[PDB]
RNA sequence: CAUCCGGGUGUUGUCUCCAUAUUUUUU
């Protein structure tokens, strides 16, 4: 009636990559990394959430025979019966998952899915609280609208690293049927219409900002990534980055020979039209209306992708689906950009500062951690928490003091507690929840039985000493971004 | 090409291990791709200075440990 | 501007001495010609071991890797 | 790669690797010390760019030294390849 | 290649036959191809105007289905500002009307459709920059020779078959499929899209109300 | 000890393989992975030292051998 | 690129050992990686060739000096292989 | 140009090989890689005054070979042209 | 920050006292000062000296020292 | 709470038509 989700534990989704090397890169504290997907209304970030779900997983029970063949997105982590129906994300819910950069090396990622409609700000406000760094996810049409302009000022202030992913590239394609070259005016108009927010910082496709995507049609790439698929093995090896620097911003190339004017000769497009949108609108259009038998033999020649025999007889838009994923494969180009984006001697330092009032340091034996919000997430009630030092295991009373309490304690503390019992501890993972025995630093968890001991929010304190009770710092109340003002 | 990142050691003290038992001790200065340190002399291993800024080069390194934290 | 590689070429039909690492010994023949490498080609070089002529070994090619040092 | 292979025949003749390409020219034989201590005296065949070289006529000569007793050793070998590390200094017996 | 056997019950069409069924068969099609179209005549509109005894402007009318009928919502304290009338109490089913008994809740939107349809003169491409569009204002370094992008042999963008593939990869559900299985006669349903779409034109009262006692029929 | 005819190293992978080194160790395991470099994984590593009278020996488990240390590679033993 | 240095950078954070071409072996937590193994680590311990031990804060080392290098057992499991 | 062409001609020969240390080794060219690596089957080892030590297989890095004496019946400039 | 190429540019122009020690080497050292440079470290030295170590001024000229057996520099 | 016009998929049978190298690897 209210959720749908996996109560069998038997029925879980059977994971590809053993999630106990999962769990035992949790024990580093800078394998572990927290991402918020937010963004505007509608602009696809479940979607994109989902993608990552799927290629996560071997078998989702969920997943019907529609959403294998493309047509109903699986919306995997809306879970929820007013989600289903109003189809929109209302409450944020996450998955925590290992993925791998281009470089093969793997990290332990949480993703939390957040809502996009405007009403829905105390949740963007929590995962704002929560994450390292977001991915803000915009549709192409629409372009940096003032959604959009107010969550990167949200992300600036809340000292956050932050990743840009252009969505709904297929509407370019299909729906306004631009042309390639027009297509290009508009993408550049976008990222020179982002870069005129941020304050100082360059975004740029070229240094693994920009993140071009579908989620409909299912792929995403960056050009980092599309260089390393099908150019880079043609390139001497030691050339490869910097031909990745040319392929962006009125650089033009005819025969080996790069320059900048238009070359006056053979009226050719900038170089990001020639090596990679034209490409990418020649696979639109010939997989939509190709003889199969020729496109079978190009498409082999050229990508060295095998289209089976059972998938030449499709419908139009699951094939165009199926070709897609088999060009640009797993999401590993977004997940190298998220690596290449985040460094935590940076900013981790200052979020702490931002969130409970700069000192100098925390002891390691403490227990410190900071719940976030309560989130009815499975029939029973869960904190949510992440966790900023030390260590938490199952079956500790820890001290959960209210947020509306901290900002007195502080000038207490420069001039009692209630204690709880951690009954369980859970990974969240969409449609169910992963029990876990212990919770290391840096990674965010589900804790059963600490619920009834605030109000919106708690901070999380295990202290050793007496002397170390001087030393904490207490997390100051959330800026839930719009205030409440509509009454009844 | 990729570029040894001692950035995090630059403008500090290092005791490098070197060719034959030797030690270096010595502010860094700057660096190469073949690891070939420049950096401000100091004494070589009781002990005792030779010159004042030096430039070793990357093959004859063992090691350059963090003497400053 | 007293380079290596124009001084070498300056060198090339001069007299030169040749020191080695490891199983070593001075030398003393003119140079014939040199590479990039630092390939070395001497005529009536004399093998001074230690700065001692063990042999006049004339007409030879040493090898770039045993190189150490090349001097008048 | 025929570019290449131009211009290191070319550097052979004019630069000082023209010397044991004219010893192979001529057919010597040709004294070399080496860096474990062998004297080859030998029919160089073969010669590349990294100065390996397969020798007919083999003739080394050393001497396995332990147990004061100097035992100049000396082996016959009818073809052998030559590593370009092992060589110091190259030279045409006349 | 284009039937299974004699049998009769499954079909799979290349892309010229189809396109020549969806241009042939233009007085019978849909053509709604953004969802939003259907805001307040959706199934579950209907759905909610039956449990909550309320009428959008022309759709059906049923009984209550709770037919039997303090100073919380007296005059003078209310300040009457915006009537709710009842669009918004269809539309928000659990905050303008208390006791919604037997109501669901009837998926918000879908975002904004701006698809270009390109009819005229068949002549212009199937990739051409509308006129309804806002315009989009304002050597140390080599590779080998022969070094080209990827289709770079196959010279064209624009096959000839490419503007009924974008025009077919929009059409709402038999015409956007080229496979499929075979249906009875009688379970074609040709009268159907044009009672739940709205009246066409401006009608005598008659043809609006039979409309309506269509649409009833298809609501039960 | 019992080994197939093989062509090459890579054909002969998670073999247990006696590795010779510079230094006077052998070490003893299967092999995971190689390298252009002759960089070496083994699954089950093993450190076997010759002192100067009877072997010395060690175990390491997962490991990686540099390739420039290496003096040859000798099978040991099969997989499994 | 060197599937046995790919391992490396993904060993990363682990306590590994580290012994050179000298014979001193090291033990502590890995920093930082590359094409040559331009090693770093944290709360290393440094025994010498003869066994004398010197614990210390930090230490970078040279690729062409590293022998082998000790990984744990974690990365048995996953994910650089299949 | 290359000794590598040659060397890479040299298959399936019964050799004998002497390395950095000075060890000889009679074998099967199996294999020769572009650098030299000694691809070896059916092999023997022996020590430079030192007995017998015989093995099944030895694959041999390219740098630590010296100098690999070749079989009696071979041509060497028929090898040589391409 | 200062590359070794840019240091040596300094050791170039000022021809100031250079101490040179040797790649496998710990019996010799050099006294001298950089005249030259390469694309690699060969650099030639005029009015070098053989200086053996501290554990004396012994005979020696200007001499091209091939380069990639360097270990110290410092004018 | 039932009746009726229909539908999928699986296994077996049956029927029809054809067929038998110049600093980290290696100079
Ligand atoms: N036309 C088109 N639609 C897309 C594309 N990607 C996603 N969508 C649609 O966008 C709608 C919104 O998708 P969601 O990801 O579920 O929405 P959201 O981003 O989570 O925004 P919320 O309402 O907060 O969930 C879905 O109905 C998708 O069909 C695309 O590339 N092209
Ligand atoms: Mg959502």
């Amino acid at each position: 009636e209210h959720t749908i989700f996996t109560q069998l534990k038997k029925n879980i989704p059977k994971t590809r990559y053993n999630r106990d090397y999962m769990l035992s890169m949790a024990n580093i504290p800078e394998r572990i990394i927290n991402v918020g997907v937010i963004g505007p209304l509608h602009s696809g970030k479940t979607s994109l959430m989902d993608l990552l779900v799927i290629d996560s997983h071997k078998r989702i029970p969920d997943m019907s025979k529609n959403v294998e063949l493309g047509w109903k997105p699986l919306r995997y982590l809306d879970n929820l019966k007013q989600e289903i129906d109003r189809g929109l994300s209302i409450k944020l819910n996450g998955s925590t998952l290992l993925c791998t950069d281009l470089e093969s090396k793997s990290r332990m990622i949480n993703f939390l899915d957040a809502p996009g409609h405007v009403n829905f700000m105390d949740e963007t406000a929590v995962a704002l609280a929560a994450s390292d760094l977001v991915l803000i996810v915009i549709d192409v049409v629409e372009g940096v609208t003032f959604v959009v302009e107010q969550l990167i000022k949200q992300s600036i202030k809340n000292n956050v690293a932050m990743c840009f992913v252009i969505n709904k590239l297929d509407r370019l394609i299909l729906d306004l049927k631009l042309p390639p070259m027009d297509a290009y005016l508009k993408l550049n108009h976008i990222i020179a219409n982002i870069n005129s927010f941020t304050k100082g910082n360059v975004f740029s496709p070229i240094d693994n900002n920009i993140i071009f995507a579908s989620t409909k049609l299912g792929f995403t790439f960056t050009i980092k990534e599309f260089v390393s698929y099908y150019y880079a093995h043609s390139i001497p090896s030691s050339k490869i980055d910097d031909f990745t620097t040319r392929l962006w911003g009125s650089v033009y190339y005819h025969k080996g020979n790069f320059r900048t004017k238009p070359f006056e000769n053979v009226e050719k497009y900038p170089t990001f039209v020639e090596f990679i949108l034209i490409p990418l609108y020649k696979i639109f259009s010939y997989a939509l209306s190709m003889e199969k038998d020729k496109l079978k033999n190009l498409l082999r020649s050229n990508f060295r992708v095998n289209l089976s025999q059972e998938a030449l007889q499709y419908d139009p838009q699951p094939f165009l689906k199926h070709v897609l994923q088999l060009i640009f494969r797993q999401q590993t180009g977004l997940v190298d950009a998220i690596t290449r984006c985040y460094q935590p001697f940076e900013l981790f330092d200052n979020k702490t500062a931002h969130l409970s009032i700069p000192g100098k340091s925390t002891p390691e034996g403490t227990l410190w951690a900071h719940v976030l919000k309560t989130v009815d997430y499975g029939g029973a009630e869960w904190s949510l928490v992440r966790i900023y030092s030390g260590l938490l295991k199952r079956g500790d009373t820890v001290r959960i003091l209210d947020t509306s309490q901290s900002e007195s304690r502080q000038k207490r503390q420069l001039h009692e507690t209630p204690s709880c019992e951690v009954e369980e501890i859970g990974l969240l993972g969409g449609r169910y929840v992963y029990p876990v025995h212990e919770a290391h630093k840096g990674q965010i968890v589900l804790i059963k039985g600490i619920s009834s001991a605030y109000i919106k929010s708690a901070t999380l304190y295990s202290v050793k000493s007496k002397e170390d009770m001087k030393q904490l710092k207490f997390f100051k109340p959330l800026d839930y971004i719009t205030e409440a003002v509509f009454k009844i | 090409v990729s570029t040894p990142e001692l950035k995090k050691y630059m403008d500090k003290k290092i005791l490098l291990n070197i060719n034959g038992s030797r030690k270096v001790a010595g502010i860094l200065r700057g660096y190469d791709i073949f690891l070939n340190v420049v950096l401000d002399d100091a004494m070589e291993i009781n002990n005792h200075q030779l010159g004042l800024q030096t430039v070793i080069r990357g093959n004859s390194i063992i090691s350059l440990e963090a003497l400053d934290a | 501007p007293v380079n290596p590689k124009p001084f070498l070429k300056g060198l090339v039909n001069h007299r030169v001495g040749v020191k080695l690492k490891f199983n070593s010994t001075e030398y003393r023949g003119t140079l014939v010609s040199t590479d990039n490498y630092f390939n070395l080609q001497l005529n009536e070089a004399e093998e001074f071991v230690a700065g001692v002529s063990h042999g006049t070994l004339g007409e030879i090619f040493i090898r770039c890797n045993n190189v150490l040092y090349i001097r008048e | 790669r025929a570019e290449l292979e131009e211009l290191e025949e070319f550097e052979f003749k004019h630069g000082p690797m023209s010397l044991i390409n004219d010893a192979m020219v001529t057919r010597t034989p040709v004294i070399i010390s080496l860096r474990n201590n062998h004297k080859i005296i030998a029919r160089v065949k073969a010669f590349d760019r990294h100065c390996n070289m397969v020798l007919e006529n083999v003739k080394e000569l050393w001497t396995e030294k332990k147990g004061k007793n100097v035992i100049n050793r000396e082996r016959f070998i009818s073809k052998l390849f030559l590593r370009g590390d092992s060589v110091i200094v190259v030279l045409k017996t006349p | 290649k284009k039937v299974n056997g004699t049998s009769y019950k499954k079909w799979s069409f290349d892309l010229p036959e189809m396109s020549n069924l969806y241009r042939l068969s233009t007085p019978l099609r849909d053509e709604v191809t953004d969802k939003n179209y259907y805001y307040l005549f959706d199934k579950k509109s209907f759905f909610n105007g039956k449990a909550l005894n309320n009428a959008i402007p022309g759709g059906p009318k049923f009984e209550p289905l709770y037919p039997r009928e303090n100073e919380f919502n007296s005059i003078d304290r209310v300040i009457f500002r915006v009537p709710i009338r009842s669009e918004y109490k269809v539309a928000f089913p659990h905050l303008y009307n208390s006791r919604p008994r037997s109501v669901r809740i009837p998926w918000y939107n879908n975002p904004v459709s701006c698809i270009i349809q390109n009819d005229e003169e068949y002549d212009t491409p199937a990739l051409f920059f509308d006129p309804s569009l806002n315009p989009i204002p304002h050597g140390d370094f080599t590779l080998p020779e022969d070094f080209a992008p990827l289709l770079a042999e196959e010279e064209e963008l624009i096959l000839p078959n490419t503007k009924d593939a974008m025009s077919l990869y929009h059409s709402p559900f038999p015409f956007n499929r080229t496979k499929g299985k075979m249906v009875r006669a009688q379970d074609v349903a040709l009268a159907k899209k044009w009672f739940l779409q709205h009246p066409d034109e401006e009608y005598p009262v008659k043809v609006k109300v039979s409309y309506q006692k269509l649409l009833k029929n298809y609501v039960l | 000890i019992q080994v197939a005819h093989s062509s090459r190293l890579a054909n002969l992978i998670d073999y247990k393989l006696r590795v010779l080194t510079q230094d006077g160790r052998v070490y003893i395991g299967q092999l995971m992975a190689f390298d252009k470099h002759m960089n070496l994984v083994l699954n089950e590593c093993i450190e076997e030292r010759v002192p100067k009278i009877k072997v010395e020996k060690r175990v390491l488990g997962l490991t990686i051998l540099r390739g420039e240390q290496i003096l040859s590679t000798v099978v040991e033993d099969k997989p499994l | 690129n060197g599937i046995p240095v790919k391992l490396l950078n993904e060993a990363q954070g682990h306590i590994v050992s580290l012994e050179l071409t000298t014979g001193a072996t090291y033990r502590g937590k890995l920093v930082e990686s590359e094409d040559s193994m331009n090693v770093q680590l944290r709360d290393v311990i440094a025994t010498e060739p003869q066994g004398a031990v010197t614990h210390m804060d930090q230490i970078f080392v040279r690729g062409s000096q590293i022998k082998f290098i000790v990984v744990p057992d974690l990365l048995k499991n996953a994910p650089l292989f299949k | 140009m290359k000794l590598v062409n040659f060397l890479k001609k040299l298959r399936n020969e019964q050799v004998t090989i002497e390395l950095k240390n000075g060890t000889t080794v009679w074998g099967t060219l199996q294999s020769v890689s572009p650098q030299m690596n000694a691809i070896l089957t059916d092999v023997k080892l022996t020590l430079p005054s030192d007995n017998i030590a015989s093995l099944q297989y030895i694959n041999i890095r390219g740098n630590t070979i010296r100098q690999i004496i070749l079989p009696d019946s071979l041509n060497l400039d028929s090898l040589l042209v391409d | 920050m200062v590359p070794p190429i840019n240091c040596i540019f300094n050791f170039l122009q000022q021809q100031t006292p250079v101490t040179i020690w040797l790649f496998e080497q710990i019996g010799i050292r050099i006294k001298g000062k950089i005249v030259g440079f390469d694309e690699f470290m060969n650099v030639v030295i005029d009015e070098a000296v053989e200086i053996p170590v501290n554990s004396k001024g012994t005979p020696l000229g200007k001499i091209l020292l091939k380069g990639d057996n360097i270990t110290l520099i410092t004018s």
